[PDB]
Formats: structure tokens, C-alpha cells, sequence
RNA sequence: UGCUGAAAGCAUCUAAGCACGAAACUUGCCCCGAGAUGAGUUCUCCCUGACCCUUUAAGGGUCCUGAAGGAACGUUGAAGA
RNA sequence: UGUAACGGGGCUAAACCAUGCACCGAAGCUGCGGCAGCGACGCUUAUGCGUUGUUGGGUAGGGGAGCGUUCUGUAAGCCUG
RNA sequence: GUGAAGAGGGAAACAACCCAGACCGCCAGCUAAGGUCCCAAAGUCAUGGUUAAGUGGGAAACGAUGUGGGAAGGCCCAGAC
RNA sequence: CCCGGCGAGGGGAGUGAAAAAGAACCUGAAACCGUGUACGUACAAGCAGUGGGAGCACGCUUAGGCGUGUGACUGCGUACC
């Protein structure tokens, strides 16, 4: 039900949850994104950009 | 300052067109449950109480892919264990939609919990731009 | 002002809550120590440059007011199942809250 | 049961493709059927005067020469548990 | 005597194998409370509070401890129409 | 290997049989073997083959112009099918 | 005084502190029942559940997460000795 909201739109842009996590847990600050990232479902129209941070690497 | 969702009765029931009857059903088939549940909707309530309408198209296009289709029967013997048997495969009985080739709800919410009420949902009729007995607000 | 705590209250990441701690070990019912244990409490969720993470810390700091956890709540299971009868046992813990977010 | 014809210039219903086929499975055959509440409908037919209470789409509640009508209405009966 | 060998349903690769890799994930060791035994410490000492080690399922046995419908007493003593 | 006066997460639901493993709580983290598209709650992942049969949860005494990988070999363009 | 069957029982009167002391005489619960405030509700499985909570007869709050139980959804499980 949480995590639905980093799958449920990504999954279209490609940015599938598990796989997409083998490459956020490259960065030894960033590991909580369990239940936290659930600001997704509204936070939408500017949520939409942090993608957009490393996508010239990380992608 | 709880997180989940009751009722929810029922939010989001995403009006859309099935064009991938025949073509990859098999894929999708396996997955009407875990739409009628999730996928896109799974946002909501993704394991309770829930409704769902797909727009449906044809039936008798299953496609399937296998020697399956050719040798396995269908049997109900709705009676007293039926005694005289009934064996039309999958493609000569698909030749109707009636209660075990074109659900696929059947397969996927089993035992009848979660799917005791909402049976018809999806319209159970079938015929494309000759026949649309669904929704008259835009599908999708 | 938002939590940066996690032990075994990582959900008051909030601005109030008002969302539950623990006890700890020693004197917990005393309201206040008066002095702040963090710093890097946020920075992100309060500006113009949203993200859900800890990205700086504003200027802002969390007090130590423990509370008065003290009217014995609701907690005690029994033991049965075969033989395995007990109907005492049960050994006291609890949770708390901080006493009131002024920041 | 063979058709053209190869796998393997052979031989050949089969391998691509063809065509019929019998208590059989299928079928508006016999016989009840959504009482299959998945709860869909056709056809033929029938009822449209005035208002009230507020926690309002929830209603709940009145008051129309009384209309054609209905089970009791007197024996019963063809079914009479 | 209803097809009844993954629980289903048989998925032409989702698979089978081989190389990578991230989530799920009993009670399972972690957050962090609480603490019955047997030991070790700071020291106290009638003896104990916390630290530190081993570790906390418990019908045959020995150890060791809690409370009562009231009888026999604390007690013309304090309590009650 | 601690079995019932042990209760149920192993290996199929063969409470005993692998063996250390549950006191007691959480809208707090997750360890193993099973898997991991599913009724089921995470990649239609990236990097390398084989298989094109429904293979996969039915083998033994044999067979067999269906093919697959490897390395040695036999006949051969003064002409081996 | 009143009522019916020139009856039973009641409804007030009243000796009474009392008629929950009324002559089927004990200041008084246990097996089972009659009408009601609300339910879940004539598609039922699986010791009739504690959960997790949606809003319902009702009763608080210049709003403030509740003081109430049949228990839509369904999760867990087989309470014995």
C-alpha cells in the first residue's frame, strides 16, 4: 500500500522498484525509502523531478 | 493517524478497453486478479472489500498458446457428482462465454472470499463496435 | 519541528504527531533536561526545494522532556496452550511521547 | 479410407496442407429451468390532486366527491396436510 | 463411484540451467523497555543498588516463597443505622 | 540428535524422526532452506547458453535416416555420395 | 372503592418503616423463557473470535480522535485433556 506510490506511475517511466533500488543503494545516505518515500501519492507535480539528480549516472 | 483504507468501497475501478484479448491474454489473464487488486490501483486498499470494471470486447478468442486447448476438458457435474461426464476442450467450449473460459476470476480469487458479491462487474457480454452493452460515459 | 529520532519511534518523523518513544533505561519522569541532542533535525521539508530526506540541518533543535509516563497503561498477555498455564509472569514495559513541541 | 508429395529424386493418407466419419463429446432432440438472486428483460396492460416537518438527496410524515378492485363473503372441489 | 501426484491453474518462455542482483521475509537476532535464578564488579553491608558474565519453554524429586468465604486470637481497642 | 506433563516455523500439512528454537511487544527492523508472474504483500531485471517438446510432480529389458556440444579418426575432387 | 364469571388478577387506598414484608408467608441470583432500544440480517462452510476499523440507536466536548454492543469486509486457527 506505501510503496505502491514509487511503482504505481515509475514502472511506466521504467524506474521499477527493486531494480531502480539496486541503484539508489549505491549512495551510503540514502537507505530508508521503506515506508518515507509514501509522500509520493501527493506530492506528485514536484516529486516528479527527483528523478532527474543523477538519471546521467544512475539511469 | 492510521494508514490504511477503509472502506474503501470503492475509489477506482479504471474503465479500459481490453485490446489485448486474444493477442497476449495469457499474460494478462494471469492478471486480471492483481488489477481488480493492484498494479496501477494497488495505491488503495490492495488486498480487501474492493470493486473493479474493465471493458470488455470478445470471448471466444482465448488464444492460449498449447496442446492444452485440445485435450482439456471442463467439468462442473453440478449435481450428484454428475455420473454421465462432460469433456469439450477449451477451444470448442470458448465457442460461449458461460462460467469457467472467460472470467478468469474463477481461477485467481478461488475459494469465492473477496469475489462473493461483485460477480457480473465487467458486463459478461461480448461483440466490440457491433455490440457495446458497456459504460456510455468515455472508456479508455 | 520534525523529528530526526529513530529508536523504536522512527514514525514521529512529523512536526507533532503526536507520535510515540520509548522510556529508556534510567529517570524518565521528570519532564525536562532542558538541553537539545540534534541539529540536523531537517532542511528540505520545510523549504522550497522539497525532498523526503536529511539534506541539512536548519537552525532548529529538539529538547529533552521526557514527560510523565506514570498511570500504568494497557500491555499484559497470560500464558496457556497444553500445560503451559500462567495467569501472572508478566513483567512491566511501556511507550511515551515528548511533553509539548514548542520549538 | 487415399489426395498431391517429401523428409531420405525412393516408396507413400501427413510431413505443410485436404475430406468425411459412428451409443460416443458437441446439438432448438426428451424434460424442468437465474428457485443458475451474475439476478437481463421483452411484449400486452395499468395508476400524474393538494401539502407538512428540518439533524436535507437523507428523507420521514400528511390530507384528495373514495376509484375500479380484493381476501374473508353462502355451499366447498375438480389439488384439499 | 466429480479431471483430482506443484495447493491451484499449465506459463512456449515468464521458463531449464549457468553468471549477476534487490526487495518479501516464523517467534528465529535487532531496536528499546522490563528483570527470576547461578556467578563476576563498585563498594556497601542487617544488607542492597546498579553494573557486567552465563541465560531465562518447565508433572516426575529437593530448594524457596504469596493470600483468602471464617473458625482460635492482635483489641470496653477503634469502626457502623 | 531432547520427544510428551512441548504447543509447531523444518523436509507435503509422516503432532515424535535431522536441530537448538519459542520468556514478553510494537502502525518497529528482518536471518536461513522454499521460493520470488501468481489466490501472495517486492526486477516482464542484465549478463550467457541450451531447448522450440508442453518438457516440468511415472521409470525398466531393449530400441530409433529427430537433432546438440566436444575431441580424435575413415572415404574425397588423377572424382568418396 | 372498582372490574370480571354473585370468579381469577390488577389499579389505587391503607393498619404498615416496608407489600421489590400479601396468608403457592424464606428481607433472595442459579437449567429455560415474554415484549421492547439499535443491529448483523432468508447465497449457508469451519469451536461462532480477539483483532484492523468504516458508521449506526444513543450521551459528553465554543473543534479536540471517544463512554456503549449484535459484529458487513476478513484474518488467525483446529480450546479440551
Amino acid at each position: 500500500l506505501w510503496i505502491a506510490r514509487i511503482n504505481a506511475a515509475a514502472r511506466q517511466n521504467g524506474i521499477s522498484y527493486s531494480k531502480f533500488i539496486n541503484g539508489l543503494k549505491k549512495a551510503s545516505v540514502e537507505i530508508d525509502r521503506k515506508i518515507l518515500a509514501d509522500i509520493a501519492v501527493f506530492d506528485k507535480v514536484a516529486f516528479t523531478a527527483l528523478v532527474e539528480k543523477a538519471k546521467a549516472a544512475l539511469a | 493517524m492510521k494508514t490504511f483504507t477503509a472502506k474503501p468501497e470503492t475509489v477506482k475501478r479504471d474503465w479500459y478497453v481490453v485490446d489485448a484479448t486474444g493477442k497476449t491474454l495469457g499474460r494478462l489473464a494471469t492478471e486480471l486478479a492483481r488489477r481488480l487488486r493492484g498494479k496501477h490501483k494497488a495505491e488503495y486498499t490492495p488486498h480487501v472489500d474492493t470493486g473493479d470494471y474493465i471493458i470488455v470486447l470478445n470471448a471466444d478468442k482465448v488464444a492460449v498458446t498449447g496442446n492444452k486447448r485440445t485435450d482439456k476438458v471442463y467439468y462442473h457435474h453440478t449435481g450428484h457428482i454428475g455420473g454421465i461426464k462432460q469433456a469439450t476442450f477449451e477451444e470448442m467450449i470458448a465457442r460461449r462465454p458461460e462460467r469457467v473460459i472467460e472470467i478468469a476470476v474463477k481461477g485467481m480469487l478461488p475459494k469465492g472470499p473477496l469475489g462473493r458479491a461483485m460477480f457480473r462487474k465487467l458486463k459478461v457480454y461480448a461483440g466490440n463496435e457491433h455490440n457495446h452493452a458497456a459504460q456510455q460515459p468515455q472508456v479508455l | 519541528m520534525y523529528a530526526v529520532f529513530q529508536s523504536g519511534g522512527k514514525q514521529h518523523r512529523v512536526s507533532e504527531g503526536q507520535t510515540v518513544r520509548l522510556e529508556k533505561l534510567d529517570i524518565a519522569t521528570g519532564e525536562t533536561v532542558e538541553f537539545a541532542e540534534v541539529l540536523m533535525i531537517a532542511n528540505g521539508e520545510e523549504v522550497k526545494i522539497g525532498v523526503p530526506f536529511v539534506d541539512g540541518g536548519v537552525i532548529k533543535a529538539e529538547v529533552v522532556a521526557h514527560g510523565r509516563g506514570e498511570k500504568v497503561k494497557i500491555v499484559k498477555f497470560r500464558r496457556r496452550k497444553h500445560y503451559r498455564k500462567q495467569q501472572g509472569h508478566r513483567q512491566w514495559f511501556t511507550d511515551v511521547k515528548i511533553t509539548g513541541i514548542s520549538a
